[PDB]
């Protein structure tokens, strides 16, 4: 993975260049939104386990996916379709501290597709519930850290469909 | 071609377990001289004490023979 | 009544009935030396740790060859652990598994029968086909039962067994992929490396970089600061220009 | 760098961050501006810190530029200021980046193969290094060239 | 895999529907033939090796196959293809004890033709000694259950085909 | 081979051929023409070896050819006496190569599968084999006479 | 793996014939040169580090591959890149040895190529190290096993383009 | 030796002696003669062996006995020339025992480790076996020569 | 393990010493003796089963111990007396061939001694039974290798004692 | 494509065999559901657009998709994805009347999946409009052929998911 500092060494090392302006611009301007990426991290961790909640109650539940023959039917996949929103939002809180979406990338988005093909999921409930879950981490985070945190949700969305 | 013949005792310390796992925490067993040290290493990091050491089936001068 | 009706009625039954995880998966034995005790259950789990080494095919070859290692397992000689390390030393191992594909693949089938699942990450790669090649199959199967994933999963006395992994991402399917493949069925490496995944979205472009970048201008060019008004009424706010 | 270190500790335990890494995090970010100072202080005497350790180094150990020195000759001699160039653009990027990360995948892992196959004395490339370190923290307040000395330590230590 | 009553709890589970007169109906009637298959199984297992020795003498050897250019031509591929054999008499075993063949099609023939294919097996001779296979034990097993054992080798050679 | 298991046994240390190992492939290629005689004059002598081998087990033991016996009637004996012309063509193979390679591949490995699958006896059958390695020895001088006695030796051992 | 005594015994086991004239004529004409591969083969492991450093030398550093944007660029990218060439270097002396090509499409060719493709290495570039490997290996063997030796290395680089 | 190198393999195969290992052997205990005459060659010789590698080597690599030297020194020198003798009582032990066995447990075997904790050049090393191996060639007949010449360059790859 | 050459060599090792005229004395007395080894071995394997029956039939069977009460009743019994005579044979195969106790010491020895007492197994029976395989090996050897096999038997039967 | 007479005419050509009693059970009892058939697939004709229009309203309009930025969004979309579902209800139709759904896999869902993916159409979304035509469906033509007509539909539905 990198974030953005790593992401800056990276592209000046393939052209073996030392730090000059634009680079200190880039790397000024990381480190200045440094707080608030902290506070929203924090936030989200506290509230972890109600934003699944709703947003599983606002964009997955009470319908056909958990009634008999959904993919979301029995414990079993319950719990499943559940972890799977904890992996997202985690994910997501690590991609906003390190302000890129190359963790999210490496970690999260390769082979989940083809998975999801192979075990039967419904690609875009599950497009459907990342949405909930950002409409949420939104309303929570404040207007601080909104459009930072709503970039990764919408990353993640555009990737998996 | 040496074989040390090691006695450790490894304890659980999480989540308790449930089947009878008894020669999963005291055992007795041989092991080759290649493999010794990296697995004395893992016993000893994951808590576990070991009791006796028996170098059994190498010769103590060797210089000969031991890479076998 | 109607509440727990399925809506939209599952007019063919048993297609819904195989989605998910495969029945596999909970559809099989574990066996441990620990609750393997006299000679009936000791059988079983002898014949089983043939299976999870040499992928069931080339198993059932197996006559009477291990048998000075069955005897040292059953007289308690030597663990579990003792007995799958020795399986994959053996010439049958070598000959089957190692003598017929390349060095990349052997990492691969190495990771499927000694952990149960296939390769992590590029960085594991690096770290255990870079050993295969320095010192051979009898440093690699050192390193993969010697492990730390190894003693966490199964410890001193018990049968590898396939997991189906669920991270890192990836991992499932490609130990899928391996688990429903007969012996040489395929001979893809399925895993040959981890492509490098670039990146499409330049940081500078982020809501809160982007935005700072914008105020650090300003505050550079326009304003002055706390040097005596003297000195800061005779500069130039453009340097070449 | 800290964030990259300290993300990856995180997802291997598969849970959120932890406040004390927080903390952590924040205390790299107020110091990036002093630790990106310290780099653009070190990158605009990148040449003649180079030259001075070049100097030093071929005279604590001048074999390197004898006949059977891997340094012997002009084209040489300017390959050893290249790499001694290359390392010191490693040692202000980690210092940058506040973790050793990008050098460790840049210029320490199979450097030892690099200068077994290229035959080239690994305790003279070390030698070089600290004088490197030594012309570095000569032109550092006493903080920063504790700051600098830190990761040209680390270098030294890599490099063995 | 599945049974015969694993099939029908788990058909009704996928409509979510109690128990019906049908239902009970057809478990009824895989109860009523359970002493049957239990004893036709204990006869196969008794005669494994005899059957695979009467189906290879009538549909194998004395032929091409096992002269020099045929797939059964050396030790090694004989003793291959004797415990495909015993595979098939196993697994056809299996599913008539549990009066389905889900574990045939997951445990069996799930890439068993392409296998084939890629390593030059011929499967109109694998198709004709699970014929006879099927006609020995049709012998040994009786008017009982014959045609309940013949249903699943039937099963495996029209999947092979 | 010799060639193959020592190039499978480098390539399994992931190392260069051994001296010993040098030195074994240039014997083998030295008594290469002795060998080359020696399957030579075997398979020239094909037919009347395996016929006097026949006599010899049919001698030895008569229950074979007795109604109780694996190869009672004409063409079963001739399915015994084809077996036989089989393993003799590969005591040449082996002879051949230098080793028991291509014969452990062709004709041991799951032999005994095939022949309990068949009810043979496998003891008669080594007996055959030894009949085989007698008449083969008659036609040969005492140094080759061993050499392929040594091959005739493995195929007994390995009927076992 | 197969040399040529092998490949010629399994040529006539296929079709269950004594070895005749024409299989010892070519067996005879290995074995004719039997110690002049063992001496190439010493010469080979004598200088397997020079030689690997000339090839490297000619053919790959000193140009944009070792150079920042390179593919060779970075220690441990480096070290891979010498690493493959040692394991080309090792497989065509195995394969010389042997007199045959088995084992170099048994070995080193199978998903080479495409595991190149995925990691980004240059075919080209390996291509032209392991001409270079096979000039420094001609010029030492000496006339004797110059031919031999470089057919394998031919093979090769036919074998990765 | 060829003895213990096929008695491990066949005891982990948990067979009998193959009867490509027993030529094997045959062919060993056959040249054990020659083996011993040629050890005993060197054994006598080994003084003037030691001295012309030294000459040899320091004349190809002057700089190992300059200031910025390892063997910078008489007793270094000395040292180095001791190692020498080592290795070449090793290359005796080696030709006597058929294989490198013995060589492999007493001095390959961590000598990477050995010279890099001892800052030794181990190309230098190399030059000097191989210093050794023209010298001992020089008084042997040619097939002795090249006999002693493949332990010889085993050393120098292992040296690698 | 060692042989008579690698104990010479390793005897010597621990002095520092260039092999002189004593150690080639010991290396030309096992040489003088090699083929001897390897026909008496060749010998050995080809008749590795009747030396077991035969001596089988005159030290164990026909007593007490094949019948109730005994450690060699029942079929799992008798299956490991057996396999452990096989192993007897092989390792003293492997002895006589390397001219050196060190295998047997090693590979043998070590533990079986309490091993037995710990089960039960009678150690007369077992040296009885050793004794019996030596007097067969000594009869199928001839004089050449009959007391050079023997002394290795002697030195396991020796060592159980 | 293929019906059920000519799939039982197919499966009796690929054995070579003429009809028998079996072949004839199987033409008979398609042969009786004749009018049945053709009475569906006339209603379903007649009734074609307002089974769009009604499945259309209950499960894709009036939400994300039809509102900006959904896959419905604009009239060039909105006409594609109401031709897509006359497209789905003609080929079901022309399965119902032909007894087969290999006109279904021959003619539909030959790449449709990895269009969709290219495309980036909802599949979950396509599965719920074919669920609320199937729905419609089965209203409309009555208890003689409800259960006929919902299997194709569920057929697509599988197909697709
Ligand atoms: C909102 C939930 C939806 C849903 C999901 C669902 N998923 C599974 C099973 C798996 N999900 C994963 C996921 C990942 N692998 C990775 O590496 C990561 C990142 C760490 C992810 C997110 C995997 C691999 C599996 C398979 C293995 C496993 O079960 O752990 C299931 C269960 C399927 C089954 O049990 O067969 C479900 C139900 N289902 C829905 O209906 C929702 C839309
Ligand atoms: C103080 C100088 C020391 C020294 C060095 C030396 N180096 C070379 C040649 C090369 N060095 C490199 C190095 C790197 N490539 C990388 O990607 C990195 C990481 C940033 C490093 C450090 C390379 C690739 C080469 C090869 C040539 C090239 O770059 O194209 C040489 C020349 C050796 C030769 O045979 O020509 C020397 C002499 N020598 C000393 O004495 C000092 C200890
Ligand atoms: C009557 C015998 C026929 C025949 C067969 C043949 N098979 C192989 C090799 C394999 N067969 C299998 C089969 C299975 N694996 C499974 O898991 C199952 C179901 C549970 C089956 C049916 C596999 C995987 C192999 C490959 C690995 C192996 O060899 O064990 C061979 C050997 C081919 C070769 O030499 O490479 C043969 C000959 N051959 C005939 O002529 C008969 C028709
Ligand atoms: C009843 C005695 C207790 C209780 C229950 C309660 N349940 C829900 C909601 C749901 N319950 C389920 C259950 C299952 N899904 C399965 O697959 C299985 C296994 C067969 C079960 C048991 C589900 C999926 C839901 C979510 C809604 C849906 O089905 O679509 C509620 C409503 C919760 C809410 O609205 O937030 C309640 C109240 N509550 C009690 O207090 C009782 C002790
Ligand atoms: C002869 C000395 C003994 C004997 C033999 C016997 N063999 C058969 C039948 C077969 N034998 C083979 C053998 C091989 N196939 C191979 O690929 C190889 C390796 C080269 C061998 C050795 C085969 C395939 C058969 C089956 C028939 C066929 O070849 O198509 C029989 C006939 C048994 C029967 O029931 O018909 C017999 C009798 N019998 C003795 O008594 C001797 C000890
Ligand atoms: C060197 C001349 C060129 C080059 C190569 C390069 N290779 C890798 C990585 C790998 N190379 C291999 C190779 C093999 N596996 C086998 O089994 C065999 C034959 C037996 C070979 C040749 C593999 C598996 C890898 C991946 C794992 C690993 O890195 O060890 C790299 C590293 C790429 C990266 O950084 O990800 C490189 C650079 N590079 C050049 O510039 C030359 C053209
Ligand atoms: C046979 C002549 C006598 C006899 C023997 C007997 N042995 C056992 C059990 C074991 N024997 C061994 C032996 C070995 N393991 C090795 O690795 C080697 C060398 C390679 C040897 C020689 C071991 C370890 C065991 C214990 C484990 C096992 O049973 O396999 C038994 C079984 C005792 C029991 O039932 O518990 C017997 C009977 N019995 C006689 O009557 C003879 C005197
Ligand atoms: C208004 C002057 C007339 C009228 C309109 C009417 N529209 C709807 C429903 C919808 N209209 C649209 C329109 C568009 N989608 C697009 O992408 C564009 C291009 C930018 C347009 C114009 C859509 C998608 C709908 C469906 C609902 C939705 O938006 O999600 C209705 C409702 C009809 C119904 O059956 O519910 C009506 C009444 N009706 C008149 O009589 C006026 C003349």
């Amino acid at each position: 993975m990198q974030d953005a500092i790593t992401a800056v060494i990276n592209n000046y090392d393939v052209q073996g260049k030392y730090l000059d302006g634009a680079a200190l611009d880039k790397l000024k301007a990381y480190f200045t939104t440094g707080a608030v990426r902290v506070r929203a991290a924090a936030v989200i961790s506290s509230n972890a386990t109600t934003i699944i909640k709703e947003a599983a109650a606002k964009a997955l539940i009470y319908s056909d996916l958990t009634r008999p023959g959904g993919n979301m039917y029995t414990t079993r996949r319950y719990a499943a379709c559940i972890r799977d929103m904890d992996y997202f939002l985690r994910y997501a809180t690590y991609a906003m501290l390190a302000g890129d979406p190359s963790i999210l990338d490496e970690r999260v988005l390769n082979g989940l597709k083809e998975t999801y093909n192979s075990l039967g999921v419904p690609i875009a409930a599950t497009v459907g519930g990342i949405q909930a879950m950002k409409e949420v981490v939104g309303g929570l985070v404040g207007p601080d850290a909104a459009k930072e945190a709503s970039i990764y949700f919408d990353y993640l969305s555009s990737g998996l469909s | 071609s040496r074989y040390f013949k090691v006695t450790a005792c490894i304890p659980s310390l999480k989540r308790v377990r449930t089947g009878r796992e008894l020669q999963n925490t005291f055992f007795t067993k041989l092991v080759p001289y290649e493999n010794w040290f990296t697995e004395q290493q893992r016993i000893q990091k994951a808590g576990g004490k070991v009791l006796s050491v028996k170098l059994f089936t190498g010769v103590q001068g060797a210089n000969t023979g031991v890479g076998a | 009544q109607e509440l727990g009706t399925p809506i939209n009625e599952r007019s063919i039954p048993e297609m819904y009935v195989n989605q998910g995880v495969p029945a596999l998966k909970r559809q099989r034995k574990v066996f441990k030396q620990s609750q393997a005790t006299d000679r009936e259950s000791f059988d079983a789990l002898v014949t089983a740790a043939y299976v999870q080494v040499f992928d069931k095919d080339i198993a059932s070859y197996i006559r009477s060859e291990f048998s000075a290692l069955e005897s040292r397992l059953r007289n308690r000689e030597t663990s579990v652990k003792e007995f799958v390390r020795l399986l994959g030393f053996s010439a049958l191992y070598r000959k089957q598994f190692h003598d017929r594909y390349p060095n990349t693949k052997v990492v691969e089938f190495a990771f499927k029968h000694f952990l149960g699942r296939a390769v992590k990450n590029q960085a594991e790669l690096i770290k255990y086909h870079g050993l295969l090649g320095r010192k051979g199959i009898k440093a690699l199967i050192g390193a993969l039962v010697d492990g730390e994933e190894y003693g966490r999963l199964y410890g001193e006395d018990t049968v590898p067994s396939w997991q189906f992994p669920t991270l890192p991402a990836a991992n499932y399917p490609n130990s899928v992929e391996l688990y429903n493949r007969f012996t040489r069925q395929d001979d893809s490496l399925v895993v040959p490396s981890f492509k490098p995944i670039r990146s499409k979205m330049d940081i500078a472009s982020m809501p809160l970089v982007q935005a700072a970048l914008k105020e650090q201008q300003a505050t550079k060019t326009a304003l002055d600061m706390s040097r005596p008004m003297f000195l800061e009424l005779g500069r130039s706010f453009k340097g070449a220009d | 760098s800290v964030l990259t270190k300290a993300i990856v500790n995180a997802d291997a335990e598969a849970r959120y961050l932890s406040p004390g890494e927080l903390d952590r995090i924040k205390s790299f970010v107020a110091s990036g501006e002093r630790r990106l100072r310290i780099a653009q202080t070190l990158t605009e005497a990148r040449e003649r810190i180079v030259k001075q350790a070049g100097d030093q180094l071929f005279q604590i150990r001048p074999d390197v530029v004898s006949p059977g020195g891997n340094a012997y000759g002009e084209k040489m001699t300017a390959l050893c200021l290249r790499d001694l160039d290359y390392y010191l653009r490693l040692v202000t990027y980690g210092i940058v980046a506040g973790d050793v990360t990008p050098i460790e995948e840049i210029g320490i892992i199979g450097v030892k193969e690099m200068y077994n196959s290229l035959q080239t004395p690994i305790p003279a490339v070390a030698e070089g290094v600290r004088a490197m370190k030594n012309v570095a923290t000569s032109l550092l307040s006493g903080d920063d060239a504790a700051e600098a000395g830190f990761y040209f330590d680390y270098l030294v230590g890599a490099m063995q």
